[PDB]
């Protein structure tokens, strides 16, 4: 039923997700992954991309009772939205030079990655070819 | 750091609690004889630290001497203290055991075959 | 019971000892006449209209197609010796007994051998005549192919025998067809292609012109020059050495045909090189726009050589593909969505103006209104989105302005043809796609909010209701890649009419309407949006 | 031991959205040619900010959740699922990739109420009623600026003007 | 050197010619793509730019 | 064995994600259908020829170091 | 409080719990909307095993299930949802 | 319990049926060679793929058998091996009951290439086709036990068996299954004086490439 009405209830929860405090932080996270596994492929992935614009940069957080709200979040918003968004959010920092800044994108991309296995695997970009190796999969640029 | 011992285990517990140095003093491939308490750890201890036991045996059945070995082993789970876990992990380890001594358990049919019927 | 009118229209009820359900339909515009036939051991009504239809029982479907022939006068079932089981129709003087051996299916196939994969259409209206193109890696072209086997007879003369020369003779003058032998493994990079000229009303090929044991073809149009008259002027594509994996091409070239003999030839006017493999070309407001490698180019009249009448170099990675609205071009790249370029007359710049968000592996388009774009793509999905509506023409990492997919979901094959057309005269035109598993499909669009409601309820309690035997999840199979949005799936949706008759009962009271209902309300979009 | 900001900037085809501590990378190529994707969403800006995004502005001077319009404006039967599922507002937020940085909200026609404060009368039937800013463009010329805007008494006729609306824009 | 987004984290002379020059205006978004093909023989000849035919055609 | 094969973790080099990258993309084309029908007809090779190249990749592809 | 779990070959056994931990899944350990039944493996039906609680790990009362949320996102296709770590293994009070 | 490499990788994996119904042993097609062997005391067994005779390929490919195929007879047990060109060869196998001998094989037939081969009872072969039509065809002749050249592992060589594509002997295409894959392109008009605007499809794959108009009707 909250395919019904999301649209009206997207700010409510967007300002609660702000930068409030850290107990009202896990209560936006929660009720964002509740709402998107009840409107699975409904059609309103509209307000879940409003929502996981600032679901997102909640990522960066060391509170060990505190992460699991977002990574819980983050394991609905990849069975609700396609590997082909959230992947694509989560390419920027693959290598990024901080040794703590790749412990949370790693993480999060094998949390996208178990789930949509192969749903992913027609996401990811064109990696060019260096002259060690091949690293085009041009396998896949055919015209028939 | 293994946990506390038991009376119900002094068959065999003096290794950690009395000064039996089979390595110092003793009869050949008497470390074997701690092996038993080794067994013990598998039965009492934690599940990492018991399977650690069985890993290591599985590699040293071929030598330990299947006389002794088989001796050690067949009463360990004859006695009425073989609790059901106890029961399926002293199974475990006869069946390791026979994968690993094959033509070993040849001698010691005589025993199985008069501690496995009842 | 079934009663037609004095035009096309007939109602028919289901029988009752009072009068029942009753629906109608338009077979038109002519004596509607009914007879019975016998069919597949069964009963059948035969109607004689404009157009002959056959309505049967079948399957558990009312299959009602019509019937692959002329119009006649009268029909009756005729079961004698010479027709066991039959037709005998009364047409204006004449009396033809005819039997089918169709049991079930909605299309009559009309086949057409040809040489090579064919990979293009073209619409000849002067004419109406098809112009298609046939092309293969690691293949042998025909004076290619003969040459080769002259080689091989040379060859095999050098033995010493030489008693054994007539053998080679005969085996050099023979002709095994490629239907019995396939094909020979004709090398890693040897490619072969041949561009054909055909009417649909029959077999005869109009014209062929072949090319090299290298030369290739990806793309063909047949549009008309504003420079030139109103001579209808055809171009074809052609690759060079295009060895992929490796992907490593050589060059391209556009031939520029005349369309000789009115539709029946081409006169070879002038080959247009290019430093990279062409994939599309269509008129843009009367010029060839072709995209070549990841370059858009505006082509006009050449007399020795397609002139660079205007560029653009902002493709993604590859241009595989290209529209033509009344004013922008919705180039379809390779490796991602599509962008809704548009290209200014009055500067004559082509600038790149919205593109998409979502990597889609693009392999068909089609413009399903002035903005709204539907496409296929490589791994069997299907998405069709528009940009937003307050979006100005003139103003601009991506594109000033990025629009959003609006409908996408998973389909089951690759849509390589999905063309917004009515697929039945009376029904509103629905999208038709194609397939890379030879399953055709439609997507049709709907009109009232209380049959989407209905539709959405009933996909939600068949889901739930009958799981797919293969093990996964609907939604799994369905929204594999991307998920679904306003797309119910009808493989699904319509499969409640083979289940459990208590669940068929559950599905119906649930749904607050009855089983019978239901199947009437679901074969009701089927029937006014196909045949 | 790696490439310097400039070597690690020149080499690749696109240091447009080059970064100077991604160059300390493991690998800048990588990362580079990463970066460089079509529409993705780069890390948001609390990287390397110590300040967690919500100490420094820690003083928040704003409402907390204004109610919206579209479901405030028994408790109802015939109006509110009339007012909240019928005339229902559409949130228009950010599309794609707008990541929350640390703050990332702080950072011819004329209107009836300025017409009736200026000392202005209504449009009359026919006749000339033109604004004191038209006599200056009827005695020196037409906006250079706007050569398509038409004004009344100019190049439009009188009976055009009606209510407020004292210009239209023609374009050609 | 024009003030660039590129250019915004370079700190150095050459370096920064370097980048002035390399990300010029390259090949990308040439000079309107000039292909004029004058009339001048009707059958062959078409390098004429948008200002040579305008040159062969005007006198 | 089966903990997390197929992706690395925070410092996993670009060439071994590139591999579990093409070793996890080709069990998608051996599989997948409409992927394995349409890479026969560019090829032109029948489903057995084109299935056996892609196992003989699964080696080492992307360009091995071996 | 991260509970491990033993996510072994799920085998054709069914799952269980007690009469205070029924309701919630074995993973998703909510009570709203059970979707599937859940499994153990052959190590947990096994001798004193036969019909433990998944999440109690003492008597059954009921089969175990997995919460709606947890069986859409394909977290029941793991192994043996048993709840046992190092603390709750099989030498435990 | 048994562990063996291979001189080449095998594509397929075929069972020589054992117990009382002849021997067990696995029966691999590598790349233009077939290995037959039974793990135990005995020995393996290669037989090159008699490739056609005055071809026009590349000699460098090695052709494999791209399907497979079996039948149950009292003692007689047939493998109708799909090659790469489509040269259906009845691969029968002989040997002293209890080690392999000799693996004859013969051109029994050429059909189109074989993604599905079900070599089922009561003569009936299922050839369906990677691409286009598939085929039920009647074996009428024997098959097997003719005047082709029986060609052996036993017999040496230095240079494959080229036997000549002989044409439709051992077998007829009882029904022809007219399967419409793999479409390539499909564009909905009526090009025709048909009401309704037809399909034409041009769908196949190379030689069974070809175009089909599709009218919405009964035939």
């Amino acid at each position: 039923m909250g395919k019904d009405y999301i649209y009206a209830v997207t700010p409510l929860l967007e300002d609660a997700l702000m930068d409030r405090d850290l107990v009202h932080r896990q209560t936006a996270s929660a009720v964002v992954q509740h709402m998107s596994l009840g409107v699975y492929g409904f059609g309103c992935e509209d307000s879940l991309n409003h929502l996981l614009n600032y679901v997102w940069p909640n990522v960066f957080e060391t509170s060990p009772h505190v992460i699991q709200a977002v990574m819980g979040a983050l394991e609905g918003l990849r069975v609700a939205i396609g590997p082909c968004r959230m992947l694509q959010y989560c390419l920027q920092g693959l290598f990024h030079p901080a040794r703590k800044v790749r412990d949370v994108y790693w993480k999060i991309y094998n949390s996208i990655y178990i789930g949509s296995q192969d749903a992913l695997i027609a996401h990811y970009p064109r990696i060019y070819n260096d002259d060690k190796n091949t690293y085009i999969r041009y396998e896949l640029d055919y015209i028939l | 750091n293994l946990p506390f011992l038991k009376p119900d285990d002094i068959q065999y517990f003096d290794k950690l609690l009395v000064d039996v140095d089979e390595s110092t003093l003793s009869p050949e491939e008497q470390k074997e004889r701690k092996i038993m308490k080794l067994l013990l750890k598998i039965k009492n201890g934690t599940p990492p630290m018991r399977k650690a036991a069985l890993r290591q045996i599985t590699d040293k059945a071929r030598e330990f001497g299947a006389g002794p070995l088989f001796n050690q082993i067949l009463p360990l789970l004859m006695s009425p203290t073989l609790e059901d876990q106890e029961r399926h992990l002293l199974v475990k380890v006869i069946d390791r055991i026979l994968y690993k001594l094959d033509d070993l358990v040849r001698p010691y049919v005589h025993k199985i075959l008069v501690v496995i019927e009842p | 019971l079934n009663i037609g009118l004095q035009n096309g229209v007939l109602l028919r009820t289901v029988l009752d000892p009072v009068t029942g359900d009753l629906s109608d339909t338009r077979t038109g515009s002519r004596p509607v006449k009914l007879f019975r036939v016998r069919m597949q051991g069964q009963e059948a009504v035969l109607a004689m209209s404009s157009r002959s239809w056959l309505s049967y029982s079948y399957q558990s479907r009312f299959h009602l197609t019509p019937l692959s022939y002329e119009t006649l006068e009268f029909a009756s079932g005729f079961a004698s010796e010479q027709c066991p089981e039959g037709i005998v129709a009364i047409s204006t003087n004449t009396l033809r007994i005819l039997a089918l051996e169709k049991l079930g299916a909605v299309f009559n196939q009309v086949a057409f051998p040809l040489q090579y994969t064919p990979r293009k259409f073209v619409i000849h209206p002067e004419s109406n005549n098809l112009i298609i193109i046939e092309t293969d890696h690691n293949a042998y072209t025909e004076a290619t192919k003969a040459q080769r086997k002259q080689q091989m007879a040379e060859e095999m003369v050098e033995a010493a025998g030489e008693l054994a020369a007539e053998m080679a003779a005969a085996f050099l003058n023979e002709n095994l067809p490629e239907s019995i032998f396939g094909a020979p493994k004709a090398g890693n990079g040897q490619w072969a292609s041949v561009i054909r000229v055909m009417n649909p009303i029959q077999g005869n090929t109009l014209d062929l012109v072949q090319l090299e044991q290298n030369e290739a073809a990806f793309s063909v149009a047949v549009c008309r020059f504003s420079n030139t008259g109103e001579d209808w002027y055809v171009l074809v594509g052609v690759a060079k050495d295009l060895i992929l994996n490796p992907r490593s091409v050589a060059g391209g070239f556009v031939y520029t045909y005349k369309l000789v003999n009115n539709g029946e030839k081409l006169e070879f006017l002038h080959k247009t090189p290019v430093e990279e493999v062409p994939a599309a070309i269509a008129p843009f407001q009367g010029r060839v726009l072709i995209g070549v490698g990841k370059l858009l180019r505006v082509y006009d009249l050449g007399k020795k050589k397609l002139l660079r009448k205007c560029e653009n170099k902002h493709i993604a990675n590859y241009i595989s593909g290209i529209q033509t609205i009344g004013h922008r071009v919705i180039v379809s790249d390779v490796q991602e969505s599509f962008i809704w370029v548009r290209y200014k007359r009055n500067e004559n710049q082509l600038i790149i103006f919205a593109d998409d968000t979502y990597p889609r592996w693009v392999t068909t388009a089609s413009l399903l209104d002035y903005d709204t774009v539907a496409g296929a793509d490589k791994f069997g999905n299907i998405c069709v989105v528009r940009l937003p509506p307050n979006t100005n023409d003139e103003v601009d990492n991506g594109a000033s302005q990025k629009a959003e997919v609006i409908m996408n979901y998973h389909v089951g094959e690759t849509v390589l043809s999905l063309q917004k057309t009515t697929l039945i005269p009376g029904g509103s035109e629905s999208l038709v796609y194609t397939t890379l598993s030879g399953g055709i499909g439609i997507l049709v669009p709907f009109t009232s909010h209380e049959d989407h409601d209905f539709f959405q309820h009933v996909e939600m309690h068949l889901r739930s209701e009958h799981p797919p035997l293969c093990g996964r999840d609907h939604l799994s199979f369905r929204s594999y890649y991307f998920p679904v949005k306003n797309v119910i799936d009808g493989d699904l949706c319509e499969q409640f009419n083979s289940m459990e008759p208590n669940k068929q009962k559950n599905v119906s009271e649930e749904l607050d309407r009855t089983p019978p209902e239901v199947s009437k309300k679901l074969e009701d979009i089927r029937t006014r949006y196909a045949f | 031991n790696r490439f310097t900001v400039a070597e690690l900037k020149q080499l690749v085809a696109r240091p447009d959205v080059v970064e100077m501590h991604d160059v300390t990378a493991q690998d800048p190529k990588l990362l580079v040619h990463l970066k460089a994707t079509r529409n993705s969403v780069p890390v948001p800006r609390h990287w390397c900010f110590k300040r967690k995004y919500l100490q420094g502005k820690r003083g928040i001077e704003k409402p907390p959740f204004e109610l919206p319009d579209f479901i405030k404006r028994d408790i109802d039967y015939q109006k509110l699922h009339d007012a909240f599922f019928k005339w229902q507002t559409k949130p228009k937020l950010t599309i794609h990739g707008d990541l929350y940085y640390e703050g990332k909200e702080f950072e011819g026609d004329l209107s009836d109420e300025l017409r009736i404060s200026l000392g202005m009368p209504v449009g009359p039937n026919a006749h000339k009623v033109p604004p004191p800013w038209l006599i200056a463009m009827q005695r020196y010329g037409p906006p250079p600026s706007y050569p398509n805007l038409k004004i009344p008494g100019l190049n439009s006729p009188i009976p055009p003007l009606y209510g407020d609306v004292f210009g239209t824009n023609a374009a050609e | 050197i024009p003030n660039t987004a590129h250019f915004a984290n370079v700190t150095q002379i050459e370096d920064a010619v370097s980048l002035w020059a390399k990300l010029k205006l390259q090949k990308a978004s040439e000079r309107w793509q000039p292909d004029t093909e004058e009339e001048y023989e009707d059958s062959s000849g078409n390098v004429v730019n948008k200002k040579t035919y305008e040159d062969l055609k005007r006198q | 064995q089966s903990k997390y094969i197929g992706t690395g973790h925070a410092d996993t080099t670009k060439w071994e994600w590139l591999v579990n990258q093409h070793r996890d993309s080709y069990c998608s084309y051996m599989g997948h259908f409409d992927l394995l029908n349409y890479f026969a007809i560019a090829e032109n090779e029948s489903k057995a020829r084109v299935r056996f190249n892609l196992m003989e990749k699964m080696l080492q592809p992307c360009g091995p170091p071996a | 409080p991260d509970l491990i779990f033993c996510r072994k070959q799920a085998g054709v056994a069914i799952g269980r719990l007690c009469e205070k931990c029924d309701g919630k899944c074995v993973i998703c350990d909510s009570y709203v909307r059970p979707c599937t039944l859940v499994r153990i493996c052959d190590e947990c039906n096994y001798g004193s095993y036969q019909g433990r609680c998944v999440i109690c790990g003492g008597p059954g009362v009921s089969d175990a299930y997995y919460c709606k949320e947890c069986t859409i996102q394909e977290k029941d296709r793991d192994g043996c949802p048993k709840i046992v770590n190092l603390g709750s293994s099989k030498t435990d009070l | 319990k048994y562990s063996e490499p291979l001189e080449e990788h095998g594509n397929f994996l075929i069972t020589v049926p054992g117990g009382s119904d002849g021997p067990s042993g696995v029966l691999i097609c590598s790349e233009n060679y077939i290995t037959y062997k039974n793990f135990g005391d005995q020995p393996d067994i290669r037989c090159p793929i008699p490739r056609r005779r005055n071809d026009l390929d590349d000699p460098e490919r090695g052709m494999i058998f791209v399907c497979s195929a079996t039948h149950k007879t009292k003692s007689m047990f047939f493998f109708l091996a799909q090659t790469e060109q489509g040269d259906i060869f009845k691969i029968t196998l002989e040997t002293d009951e209890d080690m392999v001998t000799e693996i004859r094989l013969k051109y029994f037939d050429t059909v189109p290439v074989a993604a599905a081969m079900c070599v089922l009872k009561t003569g009936f072969l299922f050839v369906a086709s990677e691409f286009g039509n598939h085929y039920l065809y009647q074996i009428a002749h024997l098959g097997d036990d003719d005047e082709e050249p029986e060609f052996s592992s036993a017999m040496p060589l230095e240079d494959t068996f080229f036997f000549q594509p002989r044409p439709l002997k051992n077998l007829v295409l009882v029904d022809e299954l007219d399967s419409l894959s793999p479409i390539l392109f499909c564009q909905i008009a009526d090009l025709a004086n048909e009401d309704t605007p037809q399909l034409y499809v041009a769908c196949g794959r190379g030689p069974r490439s070809s175009l089909r108009v599709l009218r919405h009707g009964l035939e």
